[PDB]
């Protein structure tokens, strides 16, 4: 299953990728470039692409985009200053025709921080309630502790069962 | 600053700086500058990273890609200015650049390196940049090359739709301010990557990874950390009871000494072309001591003991070396490693006692 993991820098994407992969054998040095790992969950294998290529290199990824089945959008729930920018980046992605059928999992990350906005608050800030023809789920997480990650994967595996 | 040519303590301090860098690059650099091992200019630090062995190339990339630190940005610019990109095609230039640093990981890190690289390539090749309706086309193409390298060579992609020379060409349509980059240029770039992968030069950690894969049991708890260097390999015979005798070749262990750890293994296959290790136990060096012993049964004996505060003295393991020479060699290396580990922890407790203020 092809998964694209996006969100602003410092949201926790790379932390999530390695936390998720941690349980599977790393016998070799990963190839030069961005992060990509295959994660097996409830007998379903997900190839997760951890991306962030500005907007200058945004036209690329479009090759993959056609075959992307799921999107993981990671948000730093403590970063109020950049929440609108996160919304913009999400909506810019969702506008792509190539992703019209992709399912959306939102990780409202950094819930361990005392001033973190709740999943309900993030839902409002990202305008998720306005989306119609889309399968979406928001999951409160703390990537450092692993809390909420497998609950997110439960929803995503159920959406994609291939 | 050092003693007779090169001093045990100064060499230990230099190695401590490198150990600190490989854990935290900003902290390692500061330490080296303060201890007069590196001059304070961005050019000096750039040279140091480029030349001086013992630095993790992933960590060199982590430091150089820092985008927020003004010092790091200047270090990167000096680093890139030392490179000769004139008359090279983009892939050839990138091969050269990516050999000195590991251009892998976080998108923002990869972007910062690569943006610095692209600026330099364009300066060295102004006739190429004129062909383009947009200068950012070199930056975009640099990432298309990086992305191709990942697509072709990452096993997580699998020959699903691993890019053909046609998929690579079409993916880049319209990149040059609405127009295309030359078909033949893209074909060339593609065929060059297909013929040879972008790899990064052999690191001090390359050797640790080589060892780690030969070990079969519990790999030995991911020993290939950036800071970890392999001091030496040595065969020694394990002595369960120094008070009782034993057969000569009995309990043949294979020791691997890393700057912070001692790994012990029984062998597995030996085979012909390659040897594989079993993994018996792992010993942290902190708080450990080494002592030589000779009795009626063991001539070149060694006893490793750990002295923890309160529970004081524990006999971890006992060994017999095949010759006095090997005993001396191993003991000297292990003793130096312990002292290196001692001052490292001595430092981080002091560094933390200052943080609390
Ligand atoms: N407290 C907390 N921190 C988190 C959590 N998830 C990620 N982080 C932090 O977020 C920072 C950047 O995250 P990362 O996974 O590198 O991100 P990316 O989206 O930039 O690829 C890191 O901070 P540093 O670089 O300062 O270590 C990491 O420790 C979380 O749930 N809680």
């Amino acid at each position: 299953m092809r998964i694209l993991m996006v969100g602003l820098d410092a949201a926790g994407k790379t932390t999530i990728l390695y936390k998720l992969k941690l349980g599977e054998i790393v016998t070799t040095i990963p190839t030069i470039g961005f992060n990509v790992e295959t994660v097996e969950y409830k007998n379903i294998s997900f190839t997760v692409w951890d991306v962030g290529g500005q907007d200058k290199i945004r036209p690329l990824w479009r090759h993959y985009f056609q075959n992307t089945q799921g999107l993981i959008f990671v948000v730093d729930s403590n970063d109020r200053e950049r929440v609108n920018e996160a919304r913009e980046e999400l909506m810019r992605m969702l506008a792509e025709d190539e992703l019209r059928d992709a399912v959306l999992l939102v990780f409202a990350n950094k819930q361990d921080l005392p001033n973190a906005m709740n999943a309900a608050e993030i839902t409002d800030k990202l305008g998720l309630h306005s989306l119609r023809h889309r399968n979406w789920y928001i999951q409160a997480t703390c990537a450092t502790s692993g809390d909420g990650l497998y609950e997110g994967l439960d929803w995503l595996s159920n959406q994609l069962r291939n | 600053s050092p003693a007779f040519s090169n001093d045990v303590i100064r060499k230990r301090h230099y190695r401590i700086g490198l150990n600190l860098f490989n854990k935290k690059p900003e902290k390692g650099v500061q330490y080296l500058i303060e201890r007069g091992f590196v001059p304070d200019t961005p050019v000096g630090v750039a040279h140091f990273l480029l030349q001086r062995k013992g630095l993790s190339r992933q960590m060199i990339g982590e430091f150089l890609g820092n985008r927020q630190k003004q010092f790091n940005r200047d270090v990167l610019d000096c680093v890139v200015d030392e490179m000769d990109f004139s008359t090279m095609e983009l892939d050839e230039a990138l091969r050269k650049f990516q050999a000195h640093i590991r251009v892998q990981g976080k998108a923002q890190k990869v972007e910062r390196l690569i943006e610095a690289f692209s600026q330099r390539y364009c300066i060295c090749n102004p006739g190429v940049v004129r062909q383009f309706r947009n200068p950012d086309t070199i930056f975009i193409l640099a990432f298309a090359i990086i992305l191709l390298n990942t697509d072709m060579y990452s096993p997580n992609v699998k020959p699903e739709r691993k890019m053909k020379l046609e998929d690579f060409i079409k993916n880049l349509r319209g990149v040059d301010d609405g127009e295309d980059i030359p078909r033949e240029m893209l074909m060339g770039i593609y065929e060059r990557i297909r013929k040879r992968e972008l790899k990064t030069n052999e690191d001090h950690v390359s050797q640790v990874q080589k060892v780690e894969k030969l070990i079969v049991g519990k790999l030995g708890c991911v020993l290939s950390l950036p800071h970890r260097r392999l001091v030496c390999y040595c065969r020694l015979f394990e002595v369960p009871d120094p008070n009782k005798p034993q057969k000569l070749g009995l309990h043949q262990r294979e020791i691997f000494l890393f700057n912070d750890l001692l790994v012990v293994t029984k062998i597995f296959q030996k085979k012909k072309n390659s040897v594989t290790y079993s993994f018996r136990q792992s010993f942290s060096l902190y708080g450990m001591q080494v002592l030589l012993f000779e009795n009626q049964y063991y001539p070149n004996g060694i006893r490793l003991t750990s002295s923890v505060p309160g529970a004081d003295i524990k006999v971890l393991i006992n060994f017999n070396a095949p010759n006095p020479q090997d005993r001396k060699k191993f003991t000297d290396d292990l003793r130096e490693s312990i002292a290196e580990v001692q001052e490292m922890e001595k430092h981080r407790i002091e560094s933390e006692l200052e943080k609390q203020k």
